[PDB]
């Protein structure tokens, strides 16, 4: 019928109960503009839907209604790589056509193609600290945890720009058996960050194999929160259709959490703690639910989201709830970035739950896990020995604190230092990590096997 | 149109909603008070009022303006002070004899007491027109006109009638557009919503090499037009002197001053202090007041003008960027608009959030920084425009760890600190390299280095020399000066002279508020060459007193070169800094042998 | 070192132009696919407009279109707005549209057709 | 640097040589097979969708 | 989206037809023939937007913005050089040289045309002073040298006249000694004998020599210097021998 | 005429919609006592208003209703001095009426007179440390921050009682060339403090130049929150219409904050964090919007609000919101008041952001700016020397810590020490600070000029 009222971003219009849940509807205004949305709430003689175009300026009695009768679906095809589109899936940003040979509806999963085995193949990004300390798999997800004041766009642009040169060397090692794709979806970012990421992607040479999703803060939050589901659905449809491991970057997580956390006071739902709604765990788990092995046993989906904290505190629901759903995370310390080591991602709180399944005997060294665990324990022991040695001084410094601080300074200034385009292998990083870890004594090292210690010091 | 059904608190409810949108602003009652319908519930509309609701009874008429709440873009904008809701204080001082907006009084959005001469551009009868194209020219000042008459965005058609040259008012029409029959009448003033971003041709990265008039700020980091940078404040701890000295010492075509939640004392000192200053653009016609746009809203005003003040200033800066000119937008501060959004949300009935801030402040903070930027100008001409956003940060919750400064620091890509001891030392600004950072110096040093720059090598060695001298000052203070190396005393001596000559600036003369890039690059190259020649001479065997006493008039002459005129080499190059390299090389060769 | 840095910058610019050519080729391919889809849609829209001009053969498609559009309303009174050349066809088939609409809807049958 | 910036017509010549004759078979196949989808699309408009 | 491309095509065809009314830009109109073909036939804006949305016309806003900016810079370069019009072959070679550069925000022709348009625009609302007359003669000589030598070739006289015009525009009304010394040094540093012959009128050159003769006339209290300097005021043409003879007496 | 019910301090009555918002109403009960109030809201045959006298004791179907037909306004006149009034503009002396000549609104701004002139022409009010180190002028505001450990009401009554006596000595120095008045506002005070402040102000001879506004703690919150509007409109009407310098004192801010936090218990508005309402910035901005330099500045309207923290915590928006709008802040220490000094204000944390603009030539001292910085540096060095004197001892203390420690103890009991009935100007405070600063040598004094230091040693 007509629109009853409007509260916040969602519009409460009155109509019949013929539409279903997630049914596409069109609202006609008297100014010559049409707005499309999805029915999020259906009731008797009234409905509550969120429009993807605009958040204000809706008529009450001078508006018309039109029923589409089709559910909300994203058109995915095998030619989406090499095009620019908006957050609503429209070709208005000077990109390719939005046509697709296939159309599948979304309700949380396209076919529910979850993996039923552990990931064996390991994907290298070109960083000795990131790939060495966190063995990323073909289905495992590892997000980057940063703060307000750190170059997260340079780390994500360096990780995305590293794909294209380390992948041909890693393909010969049996780490990958197909072509790689990239899915970039921007939400709540500036024009300089999207132009710098598109300039780095065009300068790297992956413009025809990557996807461009541009979402700004001036657009609606429903289209910004719906853009990562369409980008992950198009990346999962391209990875399932082509049998190629696709890497998806979801940045920023604070804009997607702020989009769902924005409509929490203009509805009949009771929000949770910190102002966010109580259903944020299902929305955050919905992005991680579309990751893992794909159908066919030749394709997988990689999740590498960028999370920026809006307060710089580690006790938050976005970092704890987002990091609790994924397997591990990569934390960026301000102390490492303030000294000058690039990148500032430290391996102290970083870890990988599937690091043992990602490493094998044909694509990585067998002693990489013992040197990674001994280097991870020696990094925290060197940080605690440097922190105790800084306060204590040189009057009560232990003998192991000098070798731990020397190995922490040499490992932080040797293994942590790396260029934005310099390629590095895990075999040379393990050989340099064995020589850097060889300064410790044999009695101190007790977290490794005796055959690996006798074979290499 | 509508009738007043009920009034509860500061928000008035009006019934008879038969098509009124929830984005248009209307005046309820016969007083024409400012208000806007934030939401609607059935037949009755909920309108938030930013003023006193005394004298409004049940049964008052409600008339909508027919458009959303935005600012008007027309000629005669410089040398005028208005509010965020299009309320001129000059008409209130003439008619009402007051400064604050009184209840039951309404003024026009554009001043109808001053008329400008409109000239025809390159559009003839029957020529094609589009949105953003230059249709003509309008005089905005007595010395030079900068108000470019353009069509509204998202429109096109054919010019069927073109008016001739002459002076006309803003209310009268001067042009008519024909698109699908009789489209509408066109005038000098145009409408634009404050909550809608202005369109453009294409957005790009901020790489425009434009200076802002800061010698120490431009020397420490390369200034660009179109970037995002935040500055910390303390409610009058030195941010007003840096904003007034940056706006007065700036050499851009336009300046945008936005006062959202100021106390009112700096607004009168900025308006009265702006005409007394002398601009550096070759003109004396009140260039500090005429060359800048003043929008000042105090703390005794409505929250709609203070919240929409940054949107109106960003919309005017977007219109000036769309006209084909680079403008600098300086707004202080976003804490008053963030507190006004929570104050309007609490009175309207919105739910709370973390730290007492609303959920829309995160999207509005990203949309505010995403609204400004450098890109191509919209229209058939395709001109170059840029909008530099300078927003001040202050506490609004009881500390500096609020989500406004935290989300603004993470959203922005440049940070500029401000020390209180440096502000007490008469140094403005007092930011250091260890409490600030910027990632856009590669593009500004790439283009400015592309013209004739030496800013990269002197800037990296200057930042490393200041960071080494700042760490060496604590070791020289605690441990002493009888056990350190001789290079640390030369690095601290060069850092003290570079920080004293570069950081020490309070607008003492015309040469201290406007320095060229070649003079700062030669001044930093002379200090870097003097520190490198002193370290190379001390490394080969020499005394510190022999080099310090061997310099003599060169060190005092190098510090006193900033008070002279910059026309030494051709028109902007310093000729004394070029001859200092031969005396530094002769003193370094004489000190070694 | 400086020559290696300039060679790296040229090696990036060459990949930038190589990405730009690959963008222009996909722009031309989309510029052909849009003309193909528009060429199919113009033939479909002309094939519908050719059969739309009939008078004695457009009553069964108009009755099935009004009966199909009546199922999304569920009202006993509906107004049919059409062109000046189709009001006589709906007026001469209003009983067939009400009889055909009543057979597929027992919750709210149409009583009278309002020709605006 | 002069071997990758010489001339502004190399990007159009490099893209016209890639697909300049192959587009006539893709457009000829769609224009030839357009009558098979035009009959079903024209027949679907005359029936209840 | 489509309205900006239709407005860029109509403004490109109207700007191309308004730029040259003789139809001599066959090289510039050859690349713009696909946009001028829609402007040479009677068609509405809705037919151009519907034809551009269906993939039957150009819809590249990035190429139309750069071509519209290059056409606006080429029209502003020809319009800013009035009435010293350049040749069609020099405008075609300058259009090819400007078309051969992808950067439209870092070129010297755009900043030179912007500084020449600001220097010529600053002389419109300026009174008849000596710095405005010397800056007007330097802007006329810079317009004649810019029309003769183009904008696609670097010249020392164009950069020296642009730096002298920017330095003269940057001055105030309290630096008449520095403007007279800069005009005497710029006139003595010119390689030609007369830089104002056939460009400026005889009254502007006689007022320019009368400004230096009247300025140096009251500064000397000698009857011989005033009598000898008074005879040089009857020269209607400005030359370097008059400035050297006036500088030799003072 | 038909009371629906009563919930808290607001009464819900059923009446017609003909009365306007903020209109005065007379509630006639069956006991024989008539009470007046203000209509808080008007609706379609329903409204909730707050009674000025009492909130309970009326019938539901036996009381009568009547509308006066006039808005809430207090008559402003020049004969308001020398009498006692209430929080609603009613005299409690049992004498003559107000007899005003102009109609001024109390719930809003009548004309909103606020000139755009800078702060200058500073005048003293009777505080040596407050007027000396952080002296404010006409146009600028400076709040007083206290806690629950000192007589802040007696400090506000002594500060209001000390004003008016500095105008005769300041008139010869060209500091005040017009009539001076004081604005006294009491909210949440007792009868003993109001009678002691009225007898103390009448004993000194300042009752004929100031206004007395006494508000009890057993009245409604609408009268206590509307009590400063009559003082602000009386000070703005007396300062604008009479061209005289008037000082406004509003105490206490904690009673107005508790009365504002107690309101809104039956409406759609909810309070913010810490139990207080989220519209306190508009409430403080409404009271701050009726003070300052009017258009055509001949007099001045000075606002000196006294705020007392009930817990002394910095996590409340009362001191941060009040101090954020003003320029400067004054703090009071409980250790100085516990020793016996009156007033126990501290100049170490207190600072003025517009102290140089308020001072000039012809209305203030020349060496008052350097004397305040030298006294503040000597007070900070005396506090550091007194803190280091306990650790260092008596036989190992430095000469600078003992000389600064003697200047801190002598300056704490000489400069800050003042009389309750004595008025000390800034010139006598500068001469008293010159005697405390005269113990230091000439070589150890470098925060003043040599001519002013040699002339005034």
């Amino acid at each position: 019928n007509t629109v009853s009222g409007v509260n916040g971003p969602l519009v409460i219009l009155e109509k019949v109960k013929f539409p279903r849940y997630n049914e596409i509807v069109n609202l006609t205004l008297p100014d010559g503009t049409v707005r499309q949305g999805q029915v999020l709430e259906i009731r008797g003689d009234r409905a509550i839907v969120q429009v993807f175009e605009g958040t204000s300026g809706i008529d009450v009695k001078k508006t018309t209604v039109e029923f589409t009768g089709e559910s909300l679906r994203i058109p995915v095809s095998e030619d989406m790589l090499g095009r620019i589109f908006d957050g609503s899936g429209r070709p208005i940003d000077n990109g390719p056509k939005v046509f697709a040979e296939d159309y599948l509806d979304i309700n949380g999963s396209p076919i529910n193609p979850y993996a039923r085995i552990y990931p064996e193949e390991m994907i290298s990004t070109g960083v000795s600290a990131i790939d060495t300390m966190n063995s990323i798999a073909r289905g495992q997800k590892i997000p980057i945890f940063s703060a307000s004041g750190l170059p997260h766009n340079e780390i994500a642009a360096q990780i995305c720009r590293q794909a294209g040169l380390v992948r041909p060397t890693k393909d010969v090692h049996d780490g990958h058996e197909e072509n790689f794709s990239i899915v970039f979806a921007a939400m709540g970012v500036n024009l300089e960050t999207a132009r710098f990421f598109k300039q780095d992607f065009e300068e790297n040479g992956s413009l025809e194999r990557t996807s461009l999703f541009l979402n700004l803060a001036n657009d609606p939050t429903i289209e910004r929160i719906i853009t990562p589901r369409l980008a992950l659905t198009t990346a999962e449809y391209l990875a399932y259709q082509t049998e190629r491991h696709v890497l998806t970057i979801l940045t920023d997580m604070s804009s997607y959490a702020d989009a769902l956390r924005e409509v929490s006071a203009a509805r009949e739902e009771v929000p949770g703690r910190r102002g966010y709604p109580g259903y944020m765990y299902t929305d955050l788990s919905t992005i991680y639910e579309r990751a893992g092995r794909v159908e066919g046993r030749n394709g997988s989906i990689t999740q590498i989201p960028i999370l920026t904290m809006p307060n710089d505190d580690i006790t938050h629901p976005i970092p704890d709830l987002t990091g609790y759903i994924t397997e591990g995370q990569i934390f960026v310390d301000r102390q490492l970035h303030n000294k000058g080591i690039y990148p500032p991602i430290n391996v102290l709180p970083s870890l990988s739950r599937l690091m043992k399944s990602a490493i094998g005997e044909g694509m990585t060294r067998k002693d990489h896990g013992d040197v990674s665990n001994q280097l991870y324990a020696k990094y925290a022991i060197g940080k605690d020995a440097a922190a105790m040695k800084a306060v204590v001084g040189e009057e009560a410094l232990s003998i192991e604190d000098k070798l731990s601080l020397e190995f922490l300074e040499k490992f932080e200034k040797t293994f942590i230092t790396q260029g934005a385009y310099e390629d590095r292998t895990v075999f040379e990083s393990l050989d340099q990590a064995w020589s850097l870890l060889r300064i410790y004594p044999k009695e101190m090292l007790n977290r490794i096997s005796p055959k690996i210690l006798d074979e290499f010091y | 149109y509508g009738a007043i059904y009920s009034v509860s608190g500061p928000v008035v409810i009006a019934e008879n909603m038969i098509g009124c949108a929830m984005y248009e602003l209307v005046k309820v009652g016969h007083d024409n008070l400012v208000g806007e319908v934030i939401r609607i519930d059935g037949d009755k509309a909920t309108i938030q009022v930013y003023e006193e609701t005394a004298g409004l009874t049940v049964g008052d008429p409600v008339l909508r303006t027919g458009k959303p709440l935005s600012v008007e873009l027309g000629p005669g904008l410089m040398e005028t002070i208005y509010d965020g809701i299009q309320r001129p204080l000059k008409a209130i001082k003439e008619e009402s004899q007051s400064i604050y907006i009184p209840r039951g009084i309404d003024t026009p959005a554009l001043d109808r007491t001053i008329k400008w001469q409109f000239t025809p551009g390159k559009f003839q009868v029957g020529d094609h027109i589009s949105g953003g194209d230059i249709y003509g020219s309008v005089f905005e000042n007595s010395l030079i006109s900068s108000h470019k008459i353009l069509l509204p965005p998202r429109s096109r058609g054919t010019i069927t009638w073109i008016a001739p040259a002459g002076e006309y008012t803003l209310d009268e029409k001067i042009l008519e557009v024909e698109f699908d029959g009789k489209k509408s009448d066109f005038t000098l003033y145009h409408t634009w919503p404050v909550r809608v971003p202005r369109p453009v041709t294409e957005k790009l990265s901020a790489d425009y090499p434009l200076l802002t008039g800061q010698r120490v700020l431009d020397a420490l980091f390369p200034c660009v037009q179109g970037g995002t940078t935040c500055i910390p404040g303390a409610f009058g701890c030195g941010k007003t002197v840096i904003s007034q000295s940056l706006s007065k010492y700036s050499n851009s075509d336009a300046i945008i001053y936005v006062g959202c939640g100021e106390r009112g004392n700096e607004m009168a000192e900025v308006l009265m202090e702006f005409p007394e200053l002398y601009t550096e653009m070759s003109g004396t016609k009140e260039p500090i007041m005429k060359r800048t746009t003043l929008v000042a809203n105090t703390s005794n005003m409505p929250v709609a003008a203070r919240e929409a003040s940054i949107y109106t200033g960003i919309t005017l800066a977007e219109y000036f960027r769309d006209q084909g000119k680079n403008v600098s937008m300086i707004a202080d501060s976003s804490s008053r608009w963030a507190e006004a959004l929570r104050e309007i949300s609490g009175r309207l009935g919105e739910m709370p959030a973390d730290q007492g801030f609303p959920a829309y402040l995160g999207a509005k903070l990203a949309s505010f920084y995403e609204r400004a930027g450098k890109a191509v100008a919209l229209g058939s001409p395709d001109r170059t425009g840029s909008v530099s956003i300078v927003a001040a940060v202050s506490p609004a919750g009881g500390d500096f760890s609020d989500p406004v400064t935290t989300a603004t620091l993470g959203i922005t890509q440049v940070f500029w600190g401000l020390d209180k001891k440096l502000a007490q030392r008469k140094h403005f600004p007092s930011i250091n390299t260890s409490v600030s950072y910027s990632k856009y110096t590669n593009v500004l040093n790439k283009f400015y280095d592309s013209n004739y720059p030496e800013f990269p090598v002197l800037r990296d060695r200057m930042k490393e020399i200041l960071s080494n001298a700042e760490e060496l000052e604590q070791v020289v203070q605690l441990v002493g000066k009888s056990a350190l190396s001789d290079s640390d005393k030369i690095t601290l001596d060069v850092a003290t002279l570079i920080k004293e000559d570069f950081l020490q600036q309070n607008g003492y003369s015309t040469y201290d508020a406007f320095c060229p890039i070649w003079k700062t690059f030669d001044m930093m190259r002379a200090f870097i060459s003097y520190h490198d020649e002193a370290q190379k001479a001390v490394a080969n065997g020499a005394n510190w007193s022999k080099l310090a006493d061997s310099t003599g008039d060169v060190k005092h002459a190098v510090s006193s070169s900033k008070f002279f005129e910059p026309s030494r080499g051709e028109k902007e190059v310093h000729g004394e800094f070029e001859k200092l390299l031969s005396t530094m090389q002769e003193r370094f060769a004489e000190s070694t042998d | 070192g400086n020559f290696k840095s300039k060679l790296k910058k040229a090696m990036l610019s060459q990949q930038i132009t190589k990405s730009t050519i690959a963008n222009k080729m996909r722009l031309k391919v989309l510029s052909a696919r849009e003309q193909s889809l528009d060429g199919i849609f113009e033939e479909t829209k002309e094939k519908l407009s050719g059969i739309a001009n009939n008078r004695d053969e457009y009553k069964p498609i108009l009755q099935s279109l009004i009966v199909e559009a009546l199922l999304k309303l569920l009202e006993p009174k509906a107004i049919v707005k059409a062109l000046e050349r189709d009001v006589d066809l709906i007026e001469s088939m209003k009983d067939d549209i009400m009889r055909e609409y009543g057979e597929k809807a027992q919750r709210a049958p149409l009583e009278e057709i309002v020709i605006s | 640097e002069q071997k990758n910036a010489g001339g502004v017509g190399e990007l159009e010549k490099k893209a016209e040589a890639g697909v300049q004759g192959e587009l006539a078979e893709i457009k000829k196949i769609a224009e030839k097979k357009k009558d098979d989808v035009v009959k079903i699309l024209i027949e679907t408009v005359i029936k209840p969708s | 989206y489509h309205s900006q491309v239709v407005g860029k095509i109509g403004y490109i065809a109207r700007c191309m037809q308004t730029i040259d009314p003789e139809n001599n830009l066959k090289k510039i109109r050859e690349d713009y023939q696909d946009v001028l073909i829609w402007a040479e036939k009677n068609y509405r804006f809705e037919e151009i937007l519907e034809a551009s949305k269906s993939g039957k016309c150009p819809n590249d806003l990035d190429a139309l913005s750069r071509r519209s900016l290059i056409l606006l810079e080429l029209l502003r370069l020809v319009s800013s050089i009035s009435p010293f019009k350049m040749k069609l072959d020099l405008i075609e070679s300058q259009y090819e040289k400007m078309k051969q550069h992808v950067n439209l925000w870092k070129s010297d022709y755009h900043v030179k045309l912007n500084q020449l348009n600001q220097l010529t625009d600053y002389l419109k609302n300026a009174a008849p002073t000596p710095k405005n007359n010397f800056l007007r003669a330097m802007t006329s000589v810079l317009q004649m040298q810019i029309a003769q030598y183009g904008i696609t070739e670097d010249n020392e006289g164009i950069n020296q006249l642009f730096k002298l015009g920017l330095h003269l525009l940057a001055m105030a009304n309290e630096k008449i000694d520095e403007q007279y010394h800069l005009f005497k040094g710029y006139v003595k540093d010119q390689p030609e004998e007369s830089p104002f012959e056939g460009i400026l009128p005889a009254e502007d050159q006689k007022i320019l020599v009368k400004t230096m003769i009247d300025y140096a006339m009251p500064k000397l209290s000698s009857k011989v210097l005033q009598d000898k300097l008074s005879a040089l005021s009857s020269s209607d043409v400005l030359t370097k021998t008059l400035l050297d003879s006036i500088d030799r007496i003072v």
